[PDB]
């Protein structure tokens, strides 16, 4: 309550050089991305285009890969071993808005981790307006615990990631214990008709966490109301030296 | 600036100003005390047994703090308690036209301290581990009573009550004497009393306005707080550092580990925390000595500026000193100094002595000036030209010795 | 032999009453408003347990102070946020007239309330609980500084007539005499007589010039020592 | 004040000496004993602890003594100032040499200190009168010089501010400086002309 709390830890620096992975209009992207000591994933969508993720090390039936599918009711946290098929995209039908069964994996062999998340009715198809929904995920590996810190933003995105500030809460501390080296975004594609495929006007953005020092401004209610990246600017360093804002 | 040394001319002030300035002086610092065992061992029976080995570090490191505390009380007494008999604030707060309402406490109000003291208290913005802060002996209301007594006493008795018995005097001739002290004569005040009262009220109002806004011209009374807190801050922080031990928390080491090498770890932590306390005590002693010196100066300023008219240059204020008013504040005293500032000079011409009839006449308590037509004698600090007379001058020797002697008559009134 | 003064003989500490432990051994869940040895989720502290006021985040369990002290907790077995504060701890100080005058003493608990103290009358003052001092409404010049404007002395309390009890009396300080001088617009007070007053002022000039050889103190003439 | 500096010095020295007989983690508190009971390779382990303890105690003593010395020096400087200003002269400064108005000061020696006997003039037995800023005699004001106008009841007199010697008002004791109108509290009276 009513403190300015310094912390050296693994945060996304203020105003970073952040990569944008776009799935909109005509094109779809399902690439692998390096997971460097923690990633910051932004899902900006209106059609629930982004469901989950595939975190895995080697992809040769000897590596444990975590997969989550946050698509309406069928949410299962399944960290399992399997042959990784090339394009296991989600398939939400265009003009029907139904998930079309696609093999997320070729089989299931080990499944070192299995948790059944609860079912909740949720939308899946293309929706009007702006992709006002920003769902934020930060991942961190400590001692085999993947901590996931999530947030939601209804702020508008006309050109990209908007300017502002907000904090994310630590929902999950999942003890996977596996040396994950790869992160692939699970995405849905809207096919006008089978074998044609398409994408809704959405996007996702990947940034990399870096170890720096932050002055989290913990308010009376215990919410981080603001912060400063010490290494961002010289005057930022001086703020961290005087701790005053 | 350009100032020309001419061997024949002088500059004589013709007008003046009454200027009141504020001087802020810390007097006392917060009195804190610490127990070793609580801070170091943190309520553990295994510790404070090894601490017996280190001897009597603790009686010394607690006695030093107690000595600082008594010194602070002494400083307050030396500074405020210089009034022997608490004179009551007069019902009327207009003394020959001078408005003392802001410096004296207001009977209607419930704060029991002056508007100036109220603003000063307003501006300066203010259980832990074995640390306590003892209450100061004299309350903020009691020193307020001392300063109110001083203000009423100086308003109603003048320079007298400071030395010997208190003797009342109308404020008009009190200010007249004090004007006579700086060299300006009585007639100047007895003829400019309305103007002087106007400027005096304006100056007090201006000081009130300057304090009223968020101007931070009270830093001296805040640093003595600030640094204090900082020290009292960092000591606590040092309880979170493992000086090369597994953990900072003593109970954590005692529980996790078996007694034999737990003893080594505990010894490490004791050494670290004892060093911390020693540094803190050293710093407090150095700060206390500085505070004592400031208080000693504040006491001397109260004894000379307030209870009398100090003639020391630039001791009390920037100008010729007239009267000083003390005011209380958080952990310190604020002096308001009344100074007579000359102004509106005039070029003149002058000579050392005047040759009247084969004899040299020298001026006493004045200077020879040439207004343009004839020669006059006037006091150096204010322009009041008087005719030259055997009374104003005194005759000594012939006319040849003095360099610059001029020819003019000396009018003797009796013949 | 003791001389007149407050002397700060020792410290004071209020012992915890009951131990309470919880888990997410067995649990003795809650004692409130007493110094207790709380053991929530494996953390053991001795402090008064009180209900917590401000609203925690649902994940946030322990409340922290500016100096990183924990001032609130979440029960691991039951669910409630509790404010945490330290138990009282001051330093006892013995007020005593000169042992030549009397062997009567009073004690001062230098921060605590008179409810915590374990001697017929007690006096709650801003300094601390003053036990053995008979409060009076009269005022004198300070003799023994308690603080917050109050000083204690050895005076006749006038119990019955004046039974010569001469018990320790704690009174608020008298700043000085009250004098009656009035402002008048045309009156002046001129002294008619004078006195020659001789006073003495004592000033320290020097202290004893001491020399301490380091080797003699540190090693005490030991050849092996000092290497 | 002299006794307290001696007491603090003695207490510092006694605490220093008392700190000697104390294990600092060592098996014993006497260097002789540890040498006798232990071979040098394992004797140095204890001897280093004792050295650290005694070094730290010595540093504390030296530090405190230095600060105390500075305070003593400041007092001595004030004593020298007081000697120079009061003993060898007369001081206008208030409450610097005695209480009241300073006349003389005599020095006396004391163990490690100096005692000043100040001699002061204290007014007493006041008499309260009525008074006037000035006098308008023949169309001109007559201000006092080095005195105050007083009225005992039969005539107005002029006297010094600190002792009542009443004297008749003349042109010797006054200067005219202006007309009667301006002064706030003018009072009518005759100024005696010695020449007339
Ligand atoms: C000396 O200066 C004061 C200050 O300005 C003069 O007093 C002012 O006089 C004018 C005209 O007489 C008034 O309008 C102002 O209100 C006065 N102000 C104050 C503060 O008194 C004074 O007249 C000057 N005297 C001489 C001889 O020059
Ligand atoms: C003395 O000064 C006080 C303070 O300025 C005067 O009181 C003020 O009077 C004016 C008008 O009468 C009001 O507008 C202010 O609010 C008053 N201030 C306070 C603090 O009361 C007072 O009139 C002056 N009296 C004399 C005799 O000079
Ligand atoms: C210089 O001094 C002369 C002599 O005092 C002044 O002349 C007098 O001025 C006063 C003022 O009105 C008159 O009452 C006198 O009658 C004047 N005397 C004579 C002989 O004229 C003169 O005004 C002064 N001038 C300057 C510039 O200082
Ligand atoms: C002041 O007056 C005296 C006498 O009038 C002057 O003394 C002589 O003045 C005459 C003027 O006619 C000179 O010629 C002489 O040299 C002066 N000195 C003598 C006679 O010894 C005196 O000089 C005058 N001073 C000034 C400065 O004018
Ligand atoms: C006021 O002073 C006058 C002058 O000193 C006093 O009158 C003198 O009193 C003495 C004693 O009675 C007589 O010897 C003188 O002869 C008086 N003077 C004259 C001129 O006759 C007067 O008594 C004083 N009054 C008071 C009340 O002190
Ligand atoms: C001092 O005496 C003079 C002269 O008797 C007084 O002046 C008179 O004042 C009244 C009232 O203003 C006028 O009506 C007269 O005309 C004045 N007379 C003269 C000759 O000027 C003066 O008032 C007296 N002062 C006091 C304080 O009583
Ligand atoms: C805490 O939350 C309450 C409830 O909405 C709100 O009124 C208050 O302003 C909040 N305080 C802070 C510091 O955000
Ligand atoms: C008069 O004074 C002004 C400045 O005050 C100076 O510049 C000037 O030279 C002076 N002249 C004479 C004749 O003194
Ligand atoms: C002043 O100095 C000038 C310049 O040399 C000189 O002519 C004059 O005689 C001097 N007068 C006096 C009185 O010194
Ligand atoms: C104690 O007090 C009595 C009377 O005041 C006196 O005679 C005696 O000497 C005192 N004792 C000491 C040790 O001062
Ligand atoms: C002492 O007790 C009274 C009444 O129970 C209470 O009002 C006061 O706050 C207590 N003092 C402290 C320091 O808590
Ligand atoms: C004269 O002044 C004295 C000194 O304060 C005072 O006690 C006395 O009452 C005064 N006499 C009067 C006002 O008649
Ligand atoms: C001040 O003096 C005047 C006369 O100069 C007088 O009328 C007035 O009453 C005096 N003040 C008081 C408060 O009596």
């Amino acid at each position: 309550s009513n403190v300015l709390h310094l912390v050296q830890d693994h945060f996304l620096p203020f105003d970073s050089n952040v990569t944008r992975f776009i799935t909109f209009g005509l094109n779809f992207d399902n690439p692998i991305i390096p997971f460097k000591d923690g990633i910051y994933f932004a899902a900006t969508e209106k059609s629930n285009v982004i469901r989950g993720w595939v975190f895995g090390s080697t992809m040769n039936n000897k590596s444990q890969s975590v997969i989550i599918m946050n698509n309406s009711t069928n949410l299962v946290i399944r960290a399992c071993n399997f042959e990784l098929c090339d394009n296991p995209f989600f398939v939400v039908l265009k003009s029907n808005n139904t998930q079309i069964p696609s093999y997320i994996f070729n089989n299931a062999f080990n499944c070192t981790f299995e948790y059944v998340s609860k079912d909740f009715n949720l939308d899946l198809g293309e929706k009007p307006g702006n992709f006002k929904d920003l769902r934020e995920f930060v991942f961190r590996n400590k001692d085999g615990f993947l901590h996931v810190y999530s947030g939601y933003q209804p702020i508008s995105a006309a050109s990209g990631l908007p300017t502002g500030f907000n904090a994310l809460k630590p929902i999950f501390k999942l003890p996977l214990g596996i040396n994950i080296t790869n992160f692939r975004t699970l995405l849905t594609a809207f096919p006008p008709r089978p074998d044609y495929w398409g994408t809704s006007a959405a996007a996702y953005f990947v940034g990399y966490l870096k170890p720096t020092t932050f002055m989290l401004k913990y308010d009376e209610n215990g919410t981080i109301t603001d912060a400063v990246d010490c290494s961002q600017n010289p005057l930022a360093e001086l703020k961290c030296s005087v701790k005053s804002f | 600036s350009s100032i020309a040394y001419s061997n024949n001319t002088i500059a004589i002030p013709t007008n003046f100003s009454i200027s009141i300035t504020t001087e802020v002086m810390p007097v006392s610092m917060a009195k804190t005390s610490v127990d070793c065992n609580m801070y170091i061992c943190g309520d553990s029976t295994e510790c404070a047994n090894l601490l017996l080995q280190y001897g009597s570090f603790c009686t010394q490191l607690n006695r030093a703090l107690s000595g600082i505390a008594v010194e602070q009380d002494r400083n307050t007494r030396e500074v405020f308690a210089q009034v022997k008999q608490m004179y009551k604030t007069p019902t009327l707060k207009d003394f020959g036209g001078f408005n003392f309402s802001q410096i004296l406490p207001d009977p209607l109000k419930p704060t029991k301290r002056s508007f100036i003291e109220d603003l000063l208290f307003n501006k300066v913005t203010l259980k832990f581990n074995g640390l306590t802060v003892l209450p100061p002996l004299l309350t903020d209301d009691m020193i307020a009573a001392y300063t109110a007594a001083l203000v009423s006493g100086t308003a109603t008795a003048g320079w007298t009550f400071g030395a010997g018995a208190a003797l009342q005097i109308p404020f008009a001739m009190q200010m007249a004497y004090r004007f006579n002290g700086i060299g300006v004569t009585q007639n100047v005040l007895y003829e400019n009393q309305k103007q002087i009262a106007n400027q005096f009220n304006k100056a007090i109002s201006q000081i009130q306005e300057s304090l009223t806004t968020t101007s931070t011209a009270l830093g001296k009374l805040q640093d003595v707080v600030n640094q204090n807190a900082q020290a009292l801050n960092t000591l606590v922080k040092q309880l979170s550092s493992n000086f090369g031990a597994i953990s900072s928390v003593l109970n954590d080491i005692l529980s996790r580990l078996d007694p034999p090498e737990a003893e080594v770890q505990i010894d490490r932590l004791i050494t670290g925390r004892l060093q911390s306390l020693q540094t803190y005590v050293t710093q407090q002693l150095i700060r206390a000595a500085e505070i004592r010196a400031s208080a000693n100066l504040a006491a001397t300023k109260m004894s000379e500026c307030v209870l009398g008219q100090s003639k020391r240059v630039d001791f009390c204020g920037k100008g010729y000193h007239l009267m000083s008013f003390p005011q209380a504040a958080p952990h310190g005293v604020v002096f308001l100094h009344v100074t007579y500032v000359p102004s509106q000079e005039r070029n003149f011409t002058t000579a050392p002595a005047i040759c009247h009839e084969g004899k040299a006449y020298f001026p006493r308590e004045g200077v020879f000036v040439f207004n343009g037509t004839s020669w006059f004698i006037t006091q150096r600090n204010f322009f009041s030209p008087q005719i030259i007379t055997t009374d104003n001058t005194f005759v000594s020797g012939s006319c040849d010795v003095v360099i610059g002697i001029i020819n003019n008559t000396v009018y003797d009134p009796l013949q | 032999e003791i001389d007149k003064g407050i002397y700060q003989t020792s410290n004071f500490r209020v012992a915890p009453s009951k131990e309470v432990v919880r888990f997410p051994k067995l649990s003795t869940d809650l004692i409130k408003n007493q110094c207790v040895n709380f053991n929530f989720n494996g953390l053991t502290g001795t402090g008064v347990l009180t209900p917590s006021s401000k609203r925690f985040q649902p994940f946030q369990q322990f409340g922290r102070d500016v100096s990183d002290f924990t001032d609130s907790v979440r029960d691991p077995k039951t669910s409630e946020i509790l404010d945490i504060s330290p138990c009282s701890f001051g330093g006892v100080s013995v007020i005593t007239p000169g042992t030549n005058t009397s062997s009567e003493v009073a004690v001062l608990y230098q921060d605590v309330n008179c409810t915590d103290v374990p001697g017929n009358n007690v006096f709650q003052t801003q300094a601390g609980c003053l036990i053995g001092a008979e409060h009076v409404d009269t005022s004198y010049e300070c003799d023994i500084p308690i603080g917050a404007g109050i000083c204690a002395s050895y005076h006749t309390v006038s119990s019955l007539r004046s039974t010569s009890q001469k018990s320790i009396v704690a009174y608020t300080m008298s700043l000085g005499a009250d004098s009656s001088i009035a402002y008048s617009n045309n009156t002046i007070a001129i002294p008619t007589n004078f006195s020659i007053s001789i006073t003495t002022e004592v000033m320290p000039v020097s202290m004893a010039k001491t020399s301490v050889d380091c080797n003699m103190y540190i090693c005490g003439d030991s050849t092996e020592c000092a290497n």
